[PDB]
Protein backbone atom coordinates (compact mmCIF):
# COMPACT_ATOMS: atom_id res chain seq x y z
CA UNK A 1 0.00 0.00 0.00
CA UNK A 2 1.99 2.97 -1.37
CA UNK A 3 -0.58 6.13 -2.48
CA UNK A 4 0.48 8.89 -4.54
CA UNK A 5 1.15 6.07 -7.32
CA UNK A 6 4.87 4.68 -7.77
CA UNK A 7 7.28 6.31 -10.50
CA UNK A 8 9.99 8.21 -10.68
CA UNK A 9 10.34 9.64 -13.56
CA UNK A 10 14.45 10.58 -13.46
CA UNK A 11 17.54 12.62 -14.54
CA UNK A 12 18.06 16.01 -15.21
CA UNK B 1 39.06 26.37 2.61
CA UNK B 2 35.91 28.62 1.41
CA UNK B 3 34.82 25.29 -0.73
CA UNK B 4 35.62 27.40 -3.72
CA UNK B 5 33.99 25.76 -7.02
CA UNK B 6 34.21 26.10 -10.48
CA UNK B 7 35.32 29.90 -10.65
CA UNK B 8 34.38 31.33 -7.40
CA UNK B 9 34.15 31.05 -3.97
CA UNK B 10 31.26 29.38 -2.49
CA UNK B 11 31.63 29.98 1.09
CA UNK B 12 28.92 28.09 3.13
CA UNK B 13 31.10 26.97 6.29
CA UNK B 14 30.74 23.53 7.90
CA UNK B 15 27.72 22.31 7.48
CA UNK B 16 27.56 21.89 4.09
CA UNK B 17 30.09 20.08 1.98
CA UNK B 18 30.51 18.23 -1.51
CA UNK B 19 29.39 20.11 -3.63
CA UNK B 20 28.56 19.82 -7.13
CA UNK B 21 28.10 22.10 -9.83
CA UNK B 22 23.74 21.94 -11.19
CA UNK B 23 24.03 24.86 -12.88
CA UNK B 24 21.22 27.62 -13.06
CA UNK B 25 19.51 34.93 -10.00
CA UNK B 26 23.19 33.46 -9.71
CA UNK B 27 25.02 29.90 -9.31
CA UNK B 28 23.07 27.25 -7.89
CA UNK B 29 24.79 24.23 -6.48
CA UNK B 30 23.84 20.72 -5.09
CA UNK B 31 25.76 20.70 -1.52
CA UNK B 32 25.30 17.41 1.55
CA UNK B 33 24.15 18.79 4.39
CA UNK B 34 25.49 17.37 7.43
CA UNK B 35 22.81 18.75 9.97
CA UNK B 36 20.28 16.81 8.80
CA UNK B 37 22.35 14.50 6.66
CA UNK B 38 20.58 14.89 2.94
CA UNK B 39 21.42 16.46 -0.01
CA UNK B 40 20.54 19.95 -0.12
CA UNK B 41 20.54 22.69 -2.83
CA UNK B 42 22.21 25.83 -2.12
CA UNK B 43 21.91 28.83 -4.89
CA UNK B 44 24.37 31.35 -4.62
CA UNK B 45 23.11 35.43 -5.32
CA UNK B 46 25.05 38.04 -5.42
CA UNK B 47 23.32 41.25 -6.00
CA UNK B 48 23.45 45.07 -4.30
CA UNK B 49 24.87 46.57 -7.81
CA UNK B 50 21.38 46.58 -9.27
CA UNK B 51 18.08 48.56 -8.49
CA UNK B 52 16.18 45.41 -9.33
CA UNK B 53 18.42 43.16 -7.94
CA UNK B 54 17.69 43.62 -4.32
CA UNK B 55 14.03 44.15 -4.73
CA UNK B 56 12.99 40.47 -6.16
CA UNK B 57 15.73 38.67 -4.05
CA UNK B 58 14.21 40.37 -0.95
CA UNK B 59 10.68 39.70 -2.77
CA UNK B 60 11.36 36.09 -3.22
CA UNK B 61 13.05 35.56 0.56
CA UNK B 62 10.27 37.04 2.54
CA UNK B 63 7.64 35.65 0.49
CA UNK B 64 8.90 31.93 1.26
CA UNK B 65 10.14 32.38 4.66
CA UNK B 66 6.55 33.37 5.52
CA UNK B 67 5.12 30.40 3.22
CA UNK B 68 4.67 26.65 4.03
CA UNK B 69 3.26 24.28 1.42
CA UNK B 70 3.78 21.03 0.08
CA UNK B 71 3.99 22.38 -3.23
CA UNK B 72 6.13 25.31 -2.50
CA UNK B 73 9.51 25.14 -2.55
CA UNK B 74 10.99 26.10 0.86
CA UNK B 75 13.91 28.12 2.53
CA UNK B 76 16.04 25.49 4.45
CA UNK B 77 18.20 27.82 5.44
CA UNK B 78 20.24 31.00 4.81
CA UNK B 79 24.32 31.84 4.92
CA UNK B 80 25.46 35.16 4.94
CA UNK B 81 28.51 37.71 6.51
CA UNK B 82 27.94 38.48 10.39
CA UNK B 83 27.83 42.00 9.34
CA UNK B 84 26.18 44.34 6.84
CA UNK B 85 29.97 45.60 4.74
CA UNK B 86 31.46 41.92 4.93
CA UNK B 87 28.16 40.88 3.70
CA UNK B 88 28.09 41.00 -0.29
CA UNK B 89 27.00 37.34 -1.28
CA UNK B 90 23.61 35.35 0.35
CA UNK B 91 23.20 32.16 0.00
CA UNK B 92 19.96 30.28 -0.29
CA UNK B 93 19.64 26.53 1.00
CA UNK B 94 16.39 24.86 -0.22
CA UNK B 95 15.51 21.20 -0.42
CA UNK B 96 17.39 19.24 -3.23
CA UNK B 97 14.90 17.94 -6.60
CA UNK B 98 15.58 15.70 -9.16
CA UNK B 99 14.15 17.62 -11.69
CA UNK B 100 12.45 20.48 -13.47
CA UNK B 101 8.90 19.96 -15.86
CA UNK B 102 11.37 21.31 -18.64
CA UNK B 103 13.70 18.99 -18.54
CA UNK B 104 10.98 16.61 -17.76
CA UNK B 105 8.84 17.51 -21.31
CA UNK B 106 11.99 16.80 -23.54
CA UNK B 107 12.77 13.09 -23.54
CA UNK B 108 10.07 12.10 -21.64
CA UNK B 109 6.13 11.52 -22.37
CA UNK B 110 3.41 11.74 -19.35
CA UNK B 111 0.45 9.63 -19.19
CA UNK B 112 -3.15 11.59 -18.78
CA UNK B 113 -3.17 10.41 -15.01
CA UNK B 114 0.54 11.75 -14.61
CA UNK B 115 -0.73 15.00 -16.38
CA UNK B 116 -3.51 15.45 -14.60
CA UNK B 117 -1.57 14.67 -10.97
CA UNK B 118 1.05 17.35 -11.89
CA UNK B 119 -1.41 19.98 -13.16
CA UNK B 120 -3.56 19.45 -10.13
CA UNK B 121 -0.26 20.23 -7.88
CA UNK B 122 0.33 23.29 -9.88
CA UNK B 123 -2.95 24.55 -9.08
CA UNK B 124 -2.99 22.77 -5.23
CA UNK B 125 0.21 24.90 -4.71
CA UNK B 126 -1.64 28.07 -6.67
CA UNK B 127 -4.29 28.14 -4.79
CA UNK B 128 -2.96 28.80 -1.33
CA UNK B 129 -0.02 31.62 -3.02
CA UNK B 130 -3.29 33.16 -4.81
CA UNK B 131 -5.20 33.02 -1.25
CA UNK B 132 -2.56 35.06 -0.08
CA UNK B 133 -3.74 37.99 -3.04
CA UNK B 134 0.44 37.62 -4.26
CA UNK B 135 1.12 37.07 -7.94
CA UNK B 136 3.56 34.97 -9.45
CA UNK B 137 4.24 36.82 -12.61
CA UNK B 138 6.51 34.52 -14.12
CA UNK B 139 5.42 31.02 -14.62
CA UNK B 140 7.91 28.42 -16.07
CA UNK B 141 8.07 24.60 -16.88
CA UNK B 142 11.58 25.57 -15.77
CA UNK B 143 10.26 27.11 -12.01
CA UNK B 144 8.34 23.56 -11.43
CA UNK B 145 10.60 21.50 -9.92
CA UNK B 146 9.65 17.86 -9.60
CA UNK B 147 10.28 15.48 -6.41
CA UNK B 148 11.56 11.74 -7.00
CA UNK B 149 8.22 10.80 -6.20
CA UNK B 150 6.00 13.13 -8.86
CA UNK B 151 5.73 15.93 -6.15
CA UNK B 152 5.30 19.35 -7.94
CA UNK B 153 7.10 22.49 -6.65
CA UNK B 154 7.05 26.05 -7.32
CA UNK B 155 10.04 28.31 -7.64
CA UNK B 156 11.13 31.64 -9.37
CA UNK B 157 8.91 34.11 -6.91
CA UNK B 158 11.62 37.04 -7.85
CA UNK B 159 9.34 38.92 -9.74
CA UNK B 160 6.48 38.33 -7.61
CA UNK B 161 4.00 41.22 -6.40
CA UNK B 162 0.63 41.38 -4.59
CA UNK B 163 -2.80 41.48 -6.11
CA UNK B 164 8.32 46.98 -13.36
CA UNK B 165 6.61 44.26 -15.43
CA UNK B 166 9.39 44.88 -18.27
CA UNK B 167 12.25 43.46 -16.75
CA UNK B 168 14.58 41.13 -17.78
CA UNK B 169 12.39 38.06 -18.24
CA UNK B 170 10.81 32.74 -22.17
CA UNK B 171 8.03 34.77 -23.04
CA UNK B 172 6.57 31.85 -24.57
CA UNK B 173 4.00 32.23 -21.50
CA UNK B 174 3.27 35.74 -21.17
CA UNK B 175 -0.63 36.61 -21.11
CA UNK B 176 -2.62 38.93 -23.85
CA UNK B 177 -2.84 41.90 -21.44
CA UNK B 178 1.05 41.28 -20.35
CA UNK B 179 1.61 41.46 -24.27
CA UNK B 180 3.56 44.89 -23.30
CA UNK B 181 -1.34 42.34 -16.45
CA UNK B 182 -2.01 42.87 -12.65
CA UNK B 183 -4.28 40.16 -11.47
CA UNK B 184 -4.56 36.43 -10.46
CA UNK B 185 -5.90 35.15 -13.93
CA UNK B 186 -2.55 36.18 -15.19
CA UNK B 187 -0.71 33.17 -13.94
CA UNK B 188 -3.55 30.94 -14.94
CA UNK B 189 -2.53 31.76 -18.79
CA UNK B 190 0.84 30.53 -18.22
CA UNK B 191 -0.45 27.10 -15.96
CA UNK B 192 -3.13 27.16 -19.15
CA UNK B 193 0.15 26.83 -21.61
CA UNK B 194 1.72 24.53 -19.25
CA UNK B 195 -0.99 22.29 -19.66
CA UNK B 196 -0.64 22.33 -23.29
CA UNK B 197 2.55 21.99 -23.10
CA UNK B 198 2.39 18.69 -21.13
CA UNK B 199 -0.01 17.92 -23.26
CA UNK B 200 1.70 17.99 -26.78
CA UNK B 201 5.10 17.80 -25.69
CA UNK B 202 5.88 21.10 -27.02
CA UNK B 203 5.22 24.82 -26.78
CA UNK B 204 1.92 25.81 -27.39
CA UNK B 205 3.06 29.09 -28.42
CA UNK B 206 6.38 29.56 -29.91
CA UNK B 207 8.38 32.61 -30.38
CA UNK B 208 8.96 35.00 -27.64
CA UNK B 209 8.15 38.49 -29.20
CA UNK B 210 5.15 40.36 -30.79
CA UNK B 211 5.45 38.72 -34.66
CA UNK B 212 5.22 35.03 -33.12
CA UNK B 213 3.94 34.22 -29.32
CA UNK B 214 1.00 37.20 -30.04
CA UNK B 215 0.60 36.02 -33.77
CA UNK B 216 0.75 32.47 -33.45
CA UNK B 217 -1.86 32.51 -30.38
CA UNK B 218 -4.37 34.01 -33.37
CA UNK B 219 -3.19 30.90 -35.05
CA UNK B 220 -5.01 28.81 -32.62
CA UNK B 221 -7.44 30.74 -30.45
CA UNK B 222 -8.49 33.27 -33.17
CA UNK B 223 -9.36 36.62 -33.93
CA UNK B 224 -10.32 38.45 -30.56
CA UNK B 225 -14.45 39.78 -30.04
CA UNK B 226 -14.57 43.06 -30.16
CA UNK B 227 -14.27 43.10 -26.11
CA UNK B 228 -10.62 42.53 -26.99
CA UNK B 229 -2.42 51.34 -28.77
CA UNK B 230 -0.30 50.73 -31.06
CA UNK B 231 -0.32 46.46 -30.32
CA UNK B 232 -4.43 47.56 -31.12
CA UNK B 233 -3.72 49.10 -34.49
CA UNK B 234 -1.65 46.44 -35.00
CA UNK B 235 -4.11 43.61 -34.63
CA UNK B 236 -7.00 45.32 -36.15
CA UNK B 237 -4.93 45.18 -39.67
CA UNK B 238 -3.99 41.83 -39.65
CA UNK B 239 -6.49 39.34 -41.23
CA UNK B 240 -9.56 38.03 -39.50
CA UNK B 241 -8.94 34.17 -38.79
CA UNK B 242 -10.81 31.00 -37.21
CA UNK B 243 -10.42 28.92 -33.78
CA UNK B 244 -8.54 25.87 -34.90
CA UNK B 245 -10.71 23.11 -32.68
CA UNK B 246 -8.84 22.18 -29.78
CA UNK B 247 -9.34 18.43 -30.40
CA UNK B 248 -7.14 18.86 -34.10
CA UNK B 249 -3.71 20.23 -32.10
CA UNK B 250 -4.56 17.75 -29.55
CA UNK B 251 -6.37 14.89 -31.39
CA UNK B 252 -5.31 11.62 -28.20
CA UNK B 253 -5.67 14.07 -25.57
CA UNK B 254 -8.58 13.54 -22.93
CA UNK B 255 -11.64 15.44 -23.64
CA UNK B 256 -12.03 16.20 -20.22
CA UNK B 257 -8.82 18.11 -20.17
CA UNK B 258 -9.53 19.58 -23.38
CA UNK B 259 -12.35 22.13 -21.90
CA UNK B 260 -10.79 22.57 -18.68
CA UNK B 261 -7.66 24.30 -21.24
CA UNK B 262 -9.67 26.22 -23.51
CA UNK B 263 -11.26 27.96 -20.04
CA UNK B 264 -8.02 28.26 -18.93
CA UNK B 265 -6.46 29.44 -22.02
CA UNK B 266 -8.94 32.34 -23.01
CA UNK B 267 -8.09 35.62 -24.59
CA UNK B 268 -9.91 38.27 -21.80
CA UNK B 269 -8.75 38.09 -18.23
CA UNK B 270 -12.16 38.46 -16.95
CA UNK B 271 -14.11 35.17 -16.84
CA UNK B 272 -11.18 33.48 -17.86
CA UNK B 273 -11.62 31.13 -15.00
CA UNK B 274 -10.13 30.93 -11.34
CA UNK B 275 -8.42 28.35 -9.14
CA UNK B 276 -10.37 26.65 -7.11
CA UNK B 277 -12.80 26.45 -9.77
CA UNK B 278 -10.04 24.85 -11.88
CA UNK B 279 -9.85 22.59 -8.89
CA UNK B 280 -13.60 21.50 -8.93
CA UNK B 281 -13.37 20.69 -13.13
CA UNK B 282 -14.23 16.99 -13.66
CA UNK B 283 -10.39 16.48 -15.13
CA UNK B 284 -9.20 16.61 -11.40
CA UNK B 285 -11.78 14.87 -9.26
CA UNK B 286 -9.45 11.75 -8.34
CA UNK B 287 -7.37 14.28 -6.71
CA UNK B 288 -9.47 17.16 -5.78
CA UNK B 289 -10.06 17.51 -2.00
CA UNK B 290 -10.75 21.01 -0.30
CA UNK B 291 -10.80 19.57 3.02
CA UNK B 292 -6.79 18.87 2.77
CA UNK B 293 -5.75 21.23 0.77
CA UNK B 294 -4.33 24.67 2.43
CA UNK B 295 -5.34 27.77 1.92
CA UNK B 296 -3.55 31.30 3.33
CA UNK B 297 -3.86 31.64 6.75
CA UNK B 298 -4.08 35.77 6.12
CA UNK B 299 -3.40 38.24 2.99
CA UNK B 300 -0.19 39.32 2.28
CA UNK B 301 -0.44 42.35 4.24
CA UNK B 302 1.85 45.89 3.49
CA UNK B 303 3.13 48.74 4.22
CA UNK B 304 6.29 46.72 4.87
CA UNK B 305 6.64 46.03 1.18
CA UNK B 306 7.35 49.28 -1.08
CA UNK B 307 10.40 48.68 -3.27
CA UNK B 308 10.80 52.35 -4.39
CA UNK B 309 13.83 52.44 -1.74
CA UNK B 310 17.58 52.90 -2.89
CA UNK B 311 19.75 49.58 -3.00
CA UNK B 312 21.11 50.95 0.23
CA UNK B 313 18.02 50.65 2.32
CA UNK B 314 17.53 47.12 0.02
CA UNK B 315 20.69 45.76 1.66
CA UNK B 316 19.64 46.50 5.38
CA UNK B 317 16.16 44.97 4.50
CA UNK B 318 17.80 41.74 3.52
CA UNK B 319 19.91 41.99 6.87
CA UNK B 320 16.90 41.97 9.07
CA UNK B 321 15.14 39.44 6.53
CA UNK B 322 18.21 37.32 6.90
CA UNK B 323 19.46 37.76 10.91
CA UNK B 324 16.61 35.36 11.51
CA UNK B 325 18.50 32.70 10.02
CA UNK B 326 22.25 33.52 11.00
CA UNK B 327 23.91 31.02 13.06
CA UNK B 328 24.89 33.34 16.19
CA UNK B 329 21.84 35.37 16.13
N1 LIG C 1 16.02 23.47 -4.95
C1 LIG C 1 16.55 22.82 -6.02
N2 LIG C 1 16.75 21.49 -6.00
C2 LIG C 1 17.28 20.87 -7.07
N3 LIG C 1 17.61 21.54 -8.18
C3 LIG C 1 17.44 22.88 -8.27
C4 LIG C 1 16.89 23.52 -7.17
C5 LIG C 1 16.85 24.92 -7.62
I1 LIG C 1 16.12 26.54 -6.42
C6 LIG C 1 17.34 25.04 -8.90
N4 LIG C 1 17.68 23.78 -9.26
C7 LIG C 1 18.27 23.43 -10.57
O1 LIG C 1 18.12 24.54 -11.43
C8 LIG C 1 17.23 24.21 -12.53
C9 LIG C 1 16.37 25.40 -12.87
O2 LIG C 1 15.56 25.15 -14.01
C10 LIG C 1 16.49 22.97 -12.04
O3 LIG C 1 15.97 22.19 -13.10
C11 LIG C 1 17.55 22.25 -11.22
O4 LIG C 1 18.47 21.58 -12.07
Amino acid sequence: LVKKYILALWNE
Amino acid sequence: GPEMVRGQVFDVGPRYTNLSYIGEYGMVCSAYDNVNKVRVAIKKISPFEHQTYCQRTLREIKILLRFRHENIIGINDIIRAPTIEQMKDVYIVQDLMETDLYKLLKTQHLSNDHICYFLYQILRGLKYIHSANVLHRDLKPSNLLLNTTCDLKICDFGLARVAFLTEYVTRWYRAPEIMLGYTKSIDIWSVGCILAEMLSNRPIFPGKHYLDQLNHILGILGSPSQEDLKARNYLLSLPHKNKVPWNRLFPNADSKALDLLDKMLTFNPHKRIEVEQALAHPYLEQYYDPSDEPIAEAPFKFDMELDDLPKEKLKELIFEETARFQPGY
